[PDB]
């Protein structure tokens, strides 16, 4: 695997951990009812990602989501690489990677 | 004919926390955005003013399909099928029944968001649950803004099912109830203090936001020089212009006011007299 | 190294619109209008306002610019209630004074005066002998030196008195005096030299101001 | 008919440190912000005034839900379920649980200093020696008269007779703010402008203004007098009383002015009695 | 019933230098700020007056938790735990350590000079070790009378009989400021305007004013006289005593004025005795 | 590589040091058996960051946060670079960088 | 380049010098074996800077601060232009620059 592929996979894992944190926060927030929805959360995330229209708005949303995720151990281990990848790469490609991470996400059993 | 009543109303100076934004953290923020000169002004949504107008129509008798419960804070529909012929609110504000007589109506009232005349700089008010015990819901902050508010509206009178329903709408704009907001701690009366109304029979208005500030941190308000230039150049027929409120004193203190074309407009210092004259003209034109 | 008694410097923080550099009668008349007792005082002097020079013949007021008054310490209750916390107008602008602070009159070997006015003496030699005579009247011994511009010429300044419709021309020099010893230095600082003491001229300051004025 | 009581209240002159900003460091920052003509004015929060009104209701023996302990300095709820029919505080100020909500019949705006805030910091040293965190400290105070605007929706009350205790509490308002040990500031009105009308429109909010930016003298704003004279604000619905009455009567052409037809009482108690008689007549009490 | 004792006390004329602000440089400048008419007045902190009252309580023999050594200049606590039931200090002035706290019945405001500060300064030579050098430093003195406003919540007292020692201490106030009081300025009242009522509202906050800016005599403010005449202040609840009574009795139409029916005594002690009798009757002592 | 990337990375380091200082201050503030914050303080920092409008408010808050952080070597070595970076640049971009620093601060603690 | 940032930088420099001088004066103020705090001095300076309420406040405050800064050479050759910069520009911008100078002050000592 090339270094670009390694950083791409690390970013996918970072986004997946952020979604884990956000969905855990939601689950804690809406413990009431039979079960908090999971498909609705994914649809919300997809709609919010597609709402972004330019680089600044998308990167602001991505940073906010990543922070809301929590610890995000994969970002702990890779400060400089992932930070430079987010800062440098075109926002459309980062959105593509984020949506791929959304699609390849496994909810905790 | 197709008669339209356009108007820009300026509220009174006071501390305002009317329209808020997403909850965020412990601090409730106002609805604000860039308005002029790249400065950030606070906004009050037009849906809030429409809700206030609906509440006014409900309180003063009248027939409204939507009835605000005011006790359980619920909305009840007297008839599940909207009937603009019978109900005032359906006739004026329209409706849209999407779940699946026409099911949709365009409404005779068109409003725009109220814009603070003054840029919003600081003005966050600390709030505490008090006592000696402390918890998560103990320390909170609320944004306020000491400013006047100014909004623009237009009425398509011919679009009304009953042509006489415009008069209660003008009365409601005059005696507007509280516009949705934290009235417990920031009581902000939204009754107008200066009016620029136009009762014409063409779509062009040119009176959208005619009020501008001076000394950006002051309560003083004046008519924008663009509006005065529009009146003097020949556009905006003075006979169709109704100006009333506290701006009348400033207008009359202007130099060469008598020679100005603005003097030929219907200018009343007392708002009730101006509204009465305007309603007389409206009743004459609409054949009421 | 000796702090003079019975004489203090009442300093008011000064703020407002840019002010003419040759204030003189303007400031004096504004203060007299605000403080009627200021007209009848005798042994009082008003310091030149300290602020950077702006374009034309104007002076711009800084946060360090302050109105300073040299007065007998027992005569302060005659002008303090009229000035402390009040406001005066120069032309059409409003200027505000806050609670003043007291500064003691320090002795210095070399003292400086921005502007010395003696009636009827315009040339350098007559002016110098007149200041020698004035020293003899109050019994001070010292060497008189005249402030010079970049060209070395003795410096002259003009005071404009706008009394009634007509405007008046009163002129003088700016001297630097050393070899005074602390006692006579304090005596000269309290008494001053020449006339027009309340007219923003005739008072004395240490020689650091002398060098500063010599710079520009 | 929907009846509303609007009013602007002016307090007495004194040294005030009532509401403070976030407390950390040496200075206790007075709650201040911008106001008219772009100068910094000290503020008193409306929540503090509402707390004072509720405390007045408690001290007079009226049945209230929230009770101030005065010993534990905590708030105790007599009933976990709010009942606006029975409790005065729930009826007047509303509640929110998070019917579990109530809009409350009282709407009050923040109190604004009449005079701009200039200086006046106070020294807070604690005796001598042991210069601990309780050592040299600074406290901000303001020498002015505060002014606030309130509005009561009389018909929104569960019990219509409860408006009278609200007026009495506005009259004899208990301690507002915190620095009462060293800055005792009575918040009782000394000038009032009340309006008892059946319209949502109010034109009496913050009607007072200063004559000298550093004086205790207060004067009704020329805008308010112009509003009364033009034809707006029916004088029969206007109630003016307090020390502003003398200044109003000393005005020229006062007899010919429409302001003379308003209910003007130098004695605040007489104004309150007459207004309460009118309110009881209108509400059928 | 709730009972409150509001009062404004006017001190005797004399040179004053109390509660100095930051001793920056060589000067010891007074605590001064803006007051009515936008003129500069010298202030005296209310904490100093509270300390003087507490010291009076200690000296008279009443049991107080905090004790002043008067020699080591250190404040010592009789008991670590505060017991307002037993200690006069904790009952009256409250406590806070940070029932761990108590508000305290006494509430005061800063003492304000009657006449505006004239800017008078005094020259003095302080001692120095540099070969017996004497450096000239500036001290500020104000020749004026100070007036302060205090409020007493009699019901809030754990023991209702403790109000009388507090009144006696207000009358016989010890030296205020202590070492800082360069000129011994007696802070005992010269004229009193007390009010023993059961309402939170008080209109006697600062009722004194000067006829001329440079005078050694005081006059009641025209606002206070108007408040008494209109009927806002109940004469039966009003107590006036001291030198101001002599000036009041020479006013024309005094007998016809409503001020006459108020409790007025030329002698301060007689007024204090009558007021204490009324308080004891009302409080059931 | 590249000057802008190096400045961005060491500004991320500056912000992480500032958050370490602020979190240590919070740790010192709390006492007794109460649990000191770990995560909800990060949530508070996020909420304060998004509560920002116009250039002035955000720069004021960022400068206050940096000062409250106390000692920091990365800002010590680079005065001109970070001073220019903060004074210049759109405030939204700096907020994005601050959030990215937040999401990757935790490996330190 | 673009001498606006030159003025910004030398303002930061003279502010650091002035705060160093004031800390030296505080060191002179304290006595005995008590350790003179350094971090608490910065905290006190920040709190006093945040204590102001526009225009008059913080303008006389910062002028007085610079005056007590002592013999500052960079001030001496930069009197007039720094005075012009202070007279112009919004006061909150000056506060932001001052806070940045505080945050980047230490390596002097």
């Amino acid at each position: 695997n090339s270094e670009e592929d390694k950083q791409y996979l690390i970013f996918i894992k970072v986004f997946q951990q952020a979604m884990k944190g956000n969905f855990a926060k939601i689950y804690a927030k809406t413990e009431e009812g039979k079960d908090p929805p999971i498909k609705k959360k994914v649809e919300r995330l997809r709609a919010e990602l597609n709402y972004c229209y330019d680089e600044l708005s998308f990167k602001e949303y991505l940073s906010d989501f990543l922070v809301r995720g929590g610890l995000n151990k994969y970002f702990n281990e890779h400060q400089e690489e992932i930070a430079l990848l987010i800062k440098k790469s075109p926002w459309q490609e980062i959105r593509i990677w984020s949506l791929l991470a959304i699609a390849s996400y496994k909810p905790k059993d | 004919p197709n008669y339209y009543l356009y108007g820009t109303v300026l509220t009174r100076y006071g501390l305002a926390s009317l329209n808020h934004d997403i909850r965020r953290g412990n601090k409730t923020i106002l609805q604000k955005g860039y308005w002029n000169n790249g400065k950030i002004h606070s906004f009050v949504g037009s849906s809030a003013i429409r809700w206030a107008l609906r509440f006014y129509l409900q309180k003063q008798g009248y027939l409204v399909n939507r009835v605000w419960d005011e006790e359980e804070h619920i909305n009840r529909l007297t008839s599940e099928d909207f009937d603009p012929e019978k109900f005032y609110d359906d006739d004026i504000f329209g409706f849209a029944l999407l779940e699946s007589t026409p099911n949709q109506r365009m409404g005779a009232l068109g409003m725009n968001m109220a814009v603070s005349l003054t840029p919003y700089d600081g003005a966050v008010k600390l709030g505490a649950k008090s006592g000696r015990e402390k918890d998560s819901t103990s320390l909170h902050f609320t944004e306020y803004h000491a400013t006047r508010y100014q909004y623009y509206f237009g009425i398509d009178a011919t679009h009304l099912k009953d042509f006489s329903r415009i008069l209660p709408m003008i009365d409601g704009i005059m005696n507007l109830p509280k516009v949705g907001g934290s009235s417990n701690i920031f009581n902000y009366p939204f009754c107008p203090d200066s009016l620029v109304f136009q009762w014409t029979n063409h779509f062009a208005s040119y009176i959208s936001y005619c009020f501008e500030y001076c000394d950006p941190k002051s309560k003083e308000a004046k008519l924008s020089q663009e509006f005065i230039d529009e009146v003097e150049c020949g556009q905006i027929d003075p006979s169709k212009l109704w100006i009333g409120g506290t701006i009348v004193k400033d207008l009359q203190q202007l130099d060469n006011f008598e020679s100005s074309p603005l003097n030929k407009a219907h200018i009343y210092r007392n708002r009730n007299e101006m509204i009465e004259a305007l309603k007389t003209v409206i009743k004459r034109d609409l054949g009421l | 190294l000796i702090q003079s008694e019975e004489y203090v410097d009442l300093t008011f923080k000064l703020r407002g619109a840019p002010i003419p550099l040759d204030n003189g009668y303007l400031t004096y008349a504004a203060l007299s209008r605000i403080c009627p007792p200021l007209h009848e005082l005798k042994s009082i002097g008003i310091h030149p306002i300290a602020g950077i020079p702006t374009r034309n013949n104007l002076l711009e007021l800084t946060a360090q610019s302050r109105l300073k008054i040299r007065i007998y310490h027992q005569q302060i209750p005659l002008i303090y209630p009229y000035l402390a916390g009040q406001a005066f107008h120069i032309g059409q602008n409003f200027y505000q004074l806050d609670i003043p602070d007291y500064k003691p009159l320090i002795s210095s070997e070399s003292v400086y005066s921005r502007l010395v006015i003696i009636k009827g003496f315009q040339d350098s030699t007559n002016f110098i002998e007149a200041v020698q005579r004035q020293m003899d009247n109050l019994g001070i011994q010292g060497k008189i030196e005249l402030l010079t511009r970049q060209d070395g010429t003795p410096q002259r300044r003009q005071l404009t008195i706008n009394k009634e419709g007509k405007q008046f021309k009163v002129r003088g020099f700016g001297v630097k005096i050393s070899e005074l010893n602390p006692e006579d230095s304090l005596t000269l600082q309290e008494q001053g030299i020449g006339g027009k003491r309340k007219m923003m001229c005739g008072i004395f300051v240490p020689a650091t101001r002398s060098k500063e004025e010599e710079e520009t």
